[PDB]
RNA sequence: UGUACAACGGGGUAUUGUAAGCAGUAGAGUAGCGUUACGAUCUGCUGAGAUUAAGCCUUUGUUGUCUGAUUUGU
RNA sequence: GAAUGUUACCGCAAUAGUAAUUGAACUUAGUACGAGAGGAACAGUUCAUUCGGAUAAUUGGUUUUUGCGGCUGUCUGAUCAGGCAUUGCCGCGAAGCUACCAUCCGCUGGAUUAUGGCUGAACGCCUCUAAGUCAGAAUCCAUGCUAGAACGCGGUGAUUUC
RNA sequence: GUGAACAGCCUCUAGUUGAUAGAAUAAUGUAGAUAAGGGAAGUCGGCAAAAUAGAUCCGUAACUUCGGGAUAAGGAUUGGC
């Protein structure tokens, strides 16, 4: 039993779900869903849909190359089993899992830093361009005001 | 003249008519035959089909070509929450049959059920077993003979328990009461029991464990009106003949100058009372387990209920059964699990079932996450959360 | 083949049966028994707990309800003529 | 399940009835192959027989040498393009569907198999599993 | 689902992949093996005329210039210009195997490319100097 | 063969493979390994010497907890003046 | 007249595939004086935006509703 | 679906129907048997064929969810947002339905036939039969499964203030 | 307007908005569609559908009354800027 990643977008690939086509170099193409089927079929490029994940890579809206992307790979040495060994690494997933999270969310933040400051300037030049606009919003304070006092 | 090549008929005779069934809660035809050595015991069970999901089972099968090996398989998960013994049922054999003597209830009745007594609920007066639970005043004169003639005559002995169904998301108040048989030790050891257990609970451990065969008994999905191609199996008639290709062509071109009851006809599909068996349950989860959707194998801590719920059933919070495979009627109904009828001597019987991993993604689609932070933390940072 | 009501089938699953699947049976018996008498025992401790916080013959008629009901049925099966045992 | 089959067989998905032309995946001059009979197979009226991986048919050679024209040989179906449900847990197809000429007894007429062969047809035929290359 | 996009990409009409184009024009030795091939009867053109990009035989060489002269082999052509997107890929932007991806794209910019970029201008100019 | 014939015969006898581990521990033979971790294979992350790469991962988190790597006003306008703004713009846009 | 019922709203869960608007020095070039003008397209703000029970799940919000007809006795 | 006080819940079972089938595999075994060449079966196990009953977790098909996106032509001055094209067309598409194109499940007591016997006359031998009696077929009758007599039945709750 | 076009499709002038209705969405129909793998195994018989289709360029056999056959067959292509 294991967690496969998509060929095309590399969500995960639990038991039972999705299909797999074999083509006659031995290679196994794992698909989470029909939609990620039929575009292979189609042959569209996974790196030009804007939805799977080697795109974000690809266009880095995500970040791609950090320290705690590395524990995760195939091994093809097996080691023997040590229950301290297991129980070590299973401490580890969750506090690698964790440190990934707060780094995604910093990669996020700084990716959208100078959004307020784009707000603020597109809210001013509108509200520089319409002085009658106010003038109407103001009269309606006023009246709106004047009611509630009397 | 002969029919110059053979086929099997199209159908079953056995389950005739095809009509819709009396009872939306399939009746309990058999119970198990009584051993009177044996310690007291429940014959069966009540509960709710669920919905179905995907487990992935480590294998131990000597002589299979899958022995030691991993399979995936599908469950029937039924929401079992404990049922309330209200009453019971005394039976003496006669030569018509079996008769019911006499019914004793319990002094006190929830509204859950004596919502069962009626059609309109909310304008009536709730009168219903108010004198009766007068007659436990002054020692209990006459519940106590009625007792005593449980005891004196009954051949039969079967306990009157009802759901919890304000446990279950479903939006039906009205609970389900049904006659359960005690199969165990003498008549009067049986009415002991009863007594002791009016008003009391019986959770579904206490009547099933895990790696045992039971039975489903269940009224299957309503169709409606169906005609004779779907509704019978038999073969479409070639394109474009006159008068239908969703036909039987020729219905009688024999004597009897009638249709036979054995010719397939247009009608009711569905909605029909069936008792399926060797069912085996694959785990016996409880309610307040917090990690009753886990395995030795998957670490994560998760219940059963998937990713936004069970489609059209809610999320499962009491103790619930699953069995592999399939069993009859949809989801949401009320179910009847019944104990072996006979001791299997199949090796399947005697498999103990392990675990390697249940699936809850969301069956509302194509579901790829198992948890909500699963999928938070592969999708990353959105929008809205900044 | 050997049909399902083949008797020789049946006489060799029938020694099987005697057996280790009917030990199997009579276990489960036993378990089942047990987490059932925990279960009204429990029942019984949480009962006490919360109340803690608070503080024969069988000859002649079931009741006179009965009594009324039988007799005016029996004389309405005598005066109609529908007896399935009297005339 | 076949003369020179090793063991029981659980059920494929059928994807080759009777009329379907496969490739032929050995080397023995074969081009293609000419579905005409499946051994096993069951008997309802008007049903096609019908094979999936791992079955045995009688074929004809319909493209490749005249020597192996105008014969009615058994051969071994190990690829085919209809879908099919592993118990492992997932379902699979290949690129086309190709058979293997053998004898009665399940064995090679060829030397070699090019391409990938199902892991349930060389699991039943061990001389299958022998000549192949890759096996899935 | 639609009937155009199934009797187009249905498994029995399968076309070749990019990724074993790009392997195909990557070594010198696969590029002359492909464009001198035996004379076999059952392909257009006896085998000849063959166009690596998108893995086609054209039955004359007429046609295979008229075929290099247009938007659809160009479009081939600019399909195959990056990294070849293997498992690799998605596995990697799972974060999975990412030092083996990180080697593998490493690789192509410096010996995998440039040798198939010098095949591809070889290529080209043998058909330009042939046709 | 022996050992089956005794316990159930072929078919019925369900061998033990974890009985001929060679482990450090005996007591360890019959431990069931997990395989699934929060959408994660166990098997993957499996390594000796995990905990120092885990050990100088931490260093490097708290190398940037300490440089500040985890941590309304413009010129000529104030806090308000700049509420006051947004809140004419959405006026407006509405 | 209440774990009441309903209509909306909120949160999940799914589907598609990156909205409108504004900007750039990204854009085969062309015209006029390194600059401006046109320009398919491309990039950013933006897994965005839209939809989500009609037979999905859920709900400490908002607003309302709880009312008539007919018949039955040993 | 009227009617046998009314209304409600839990039940009984007369009668009628009835359902499962076939092949292979491991072990027995390279054994009994055989100069050899060859080569079984019972008991213990595992799959599949035909049929039947369900079911929709998954895979596949289907799409008026006209849900999301796109395309041609034309029309609304343009952008935007839209209309029409007898569901305009293309890609994906949940839900529902559904497929040996998907999955699950399908038993065990009595009496017998041929036949093999026991005791034993007829008939001072003998005899499975005459009286009596033991086994025994995929058979029969049941167990189990479907309906429940709308003129078969039982147990139980409530039973009206203009 | 599109386009070779009095084709089909959309629009302006002008003209209609007539044809028993409402609610539901069983079977069987009538009219129209889509379908995994296989590809005529169906059937008296490929009936019916599907597949082809405009234009530009390359290329085109037997036979022949030399006029044809011929759009033979077989290939490359097509948007926007
Ligand atoms: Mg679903
Ligand atoms: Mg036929
Ligand atoms: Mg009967
Ligand atoms: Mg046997
Ligand atoms: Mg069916
Ligand atoms: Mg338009
Ligand atoms: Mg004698
Ligand atoms: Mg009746
Ligand atoms: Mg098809
Ligand atoms: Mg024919
Ligand atoms: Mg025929
Ligand atoms: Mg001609
Ligand atoms: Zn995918
Ligand atoms: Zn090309």
């Amino acid at each position: 039993m294991r967690i496969y990643q998509c060929h095309f977008c590399s969500s995960p690939c639990y038991p039972g779900h999705g299909i797999m086509f074999v083509r006659n170099d031995a290679k196994e193409f794992r698909f989470c869903r029909s939609k990620c089927h039929k575009a292979f079929k189609q042959r569209r490029n996974p790196r030009k849909l804007k939805w799977t994940k080697a795109f974000r890579k690809a266009a880095g809206k995500e970040l791609a190359v950090d320290s705690t992307l590395t524990f995760a790979q195939r091994r093809n040495v097996p080691v023997r089993y040590n229950r301290e060994l297991v129980a070590t690494t299973l401490k580890a997933m969750a506090r690698i899992e964790e440190i990934r999270q707060k780094r995604e969310r910093a990669f996020y933040k700084n990716r959208m830093r100078g959004n307020k400051e784009k707000d603020f300037l597109r809210d001013k030049k509108l509200v520089e361009s319409n002085p009658e606009l106010l003038r109407i919003r103001e009269v309606e304070i006023a009246r709106k005001l004047a009611k509630e006092q009397e | 003249s002969h029919r110059k090549y053979e086929a099997p008929r199209h159908g079953h005779l056995g389950f005739l008519p095809r009509k819709r069934a009396a009872s939306i809660r399939a009746r309990v035809k058999a119970f198990p035959k009584d051993d009177r050595s044996k310690p007291v015991a429940l014959t069966s069970f009540l509960g709710y089909k669920a919905g179905m999901t995907t487990i992935v089972r480590d294998l131990d099968r000597p002589g299979s070509k899958f022995h030691k090996r991993e399979v995936v398989e599908a469950v029937t998960v039924v929401d079992t929450p404990p049922v309330v013994v209200v009453g019971v049922v005394g039976y003496v054999e006669t030569p018509r049959g079996l008769r019911s003597l006499t019914t004793v209830w319990a002094e006190h009745l929830s509204d859950e059920v004596k919502r069962r007594f009626y059609k309109n609920w909310y304008k009536s007066k709730k009168k219903a077993f108010t004198k009766y639970s007068a007659k436990y005043a002054q020692d209990g004169a006459g519940i106590e003979r009625e007792l005593a003639r449980i005891k004196k005559y009954a051949s039969v002995v079967r306990v009157l328990v009802h759901t919890q169904i304000r446990k279950t998301p479903l939006a039906q108040k009205k609970a389900h009461l049904a006659e359960i048989q005690l199969n165990g030790g003498s008549i009067s050891e049986k009415v002991d029991w009863a007594r002791e257990h009016f008003e009391k609970t019986v959770a579904v451990d206490s009547v099933f464990e895990q790696n045992e065969m039971i039975d489903a008994i269940a009224v299957t999905k309503g169709h409606g009106f169906e005609g004779v191609t779907h509704r019978w199996g038999t073969k479409k008639l070639p394109r474009k003949t006159h008068r239908g290709l969703r036909k039987v062509a020729c219905i009688g071109a024999w004597h009897p100058a009638h249709v036979m009851w054995s010719v397939a006809r247009a009608g009711q599909r569905g909605y029909h009372s069936r008792t399926s068996i060797n069912h085996k349950i694959y785990r016996v989860g409880k309610g307040d387990d917090e990690a009753n959707g886990a395995t030795s194998f998957d670490r994560t801590k998760k219940t059963i209920t998937p990713m936004g719920g069970f489609v059209h059933y809610g999320e499962i919070k009491n103790d619930f059964i699953m069995v592999k495979g399939c069993i009859p009627g949809n989801r949401k109904r009320i179910v009847t699990l019944r104990k072996s009828l006979y001791t299997n001597t199949s090796r399947k019987a005697l498999e103990e079932v392990s675990l390697k991993w249940i699936d809850t993604a969301s069956k509302f689609g194509k579901g790829r996450f198992q948890t909500p932070a699963e999928k938070h933390a592969f999708m990353g940072t959105l929008k809205k959360d900044l | 083949a050997k049909s399902l009501r083949a008797s020789s089938h049946l006489n060799a699953k029938s020694v099987k049966r005697r057996g280790v699947f009917q030990k199997a049976v009579d276990a489960r018996e036993q378990r089942i028994s047990d987490k059932l008498k925990e279960d009204l025992l429990k029942q019984k401790l949480e009962d006490l707990k919360k109340k803690e916080e608070q503080g024969i013959s069988t000859s002649g008629w079931r009741d006179g309800r009965h009594h009324t009901y039988k007799k005016a049925k029996l004389m309405k099966q005598s005066k109609k003529k529908t007896s399935f045992t009297r005339f | 399940s076949g003369n020179g089959a090793q063991g029981t067989k659980f059920r494929i998905s059928l994807g080759l009835p009777v009329g379907a032309i496969m490739n032929c995946a050995d080397n023995s001059g074969a081009r293609n192959l000419y579905i005409i009979a499946v051994k096993g197979s069951g008997s309802r009226l008007n049903r096609l027989p019908a094979a999936s991986l791992g079955d045995m048919v009688m074929a004809t050679v319909k493209k490749g040498k005249p020597e192996l024209r105008k014969k009615v040989m058994p051969a071994i179906v190990v690829r085919q393009a209809k879908s099919w449900r592993r118990r492992d847990g997932v379902f699979l197809y290949f690129e086309d569907n190709a058979g293997v000429i053998a004898n009665p007894k399940g064995e090679m007429k060829g030397s070699a198999i090019t391409g990938p062969v199902g892991k349930e047809c060389a699991d039943l035929w061990p001389r299958v599993a022998s000549n192949s290359g890759v096996v899935v | 689902m639609g009937r155009y996009s199934v009797k187009r990409y249905k498994t029995k009409r399968r076309t070749r992949d990019l990724d074993l184009i790009y392997n195909d024009l990557s070594t010198k030795e696969s590029v002359q093996k492909l464009l001198n091939q035996p004379l076999d009867e059952t392909k257009p053109g006896l085998g000849q005329h063959y166009c690596i990009h998108c893995a086609k035989y054209m039955e004359t060489a007429i046609a295979l210039k008229t075929h290099l002269k247009g938007k659809v082999h160009k479009r081939r052509v600019k399909e195959l210009r990056g990294v070849p997107y293997t498992q690799e890929v998605s596995d990697a932007a799972a974060g999975y195997n990412l030092n083996k991806f990180l080697n593998r794209v490493q690789e192509i910019t410096q010996s995998v490319g440039p040798e198939k970029e010098s095949n591809e201008a070889l290529l080209k100019e043998h058909l330009d100097s042939t046709l | 063969r022996d050992i089956e014939a005794e316990n159930g015969g072929a078919g019925v006898f369900n061998v033990n493979l974890k009985d001929k581990y060679l482990l450090e521990d005996d007591e360890w033979k019959n431990d069931i390994m997990p395989e699934i971790l929060d959408g994660k294979n166990v098997y993957d992350f499996l390594d000796p010497e995990i905990a120092a790469k885990l050990q100088a991962l931490e260093e490097e988190e708290e190398k940037l907890e300490n440089e500040g790597f985890y941590n309304e006003i413009y010129d000529g306008f104030e806090a308000s003046e700049v509420d006051d703004i947004k809140e004419k713009a959405a006026w407006i846009r509405n």
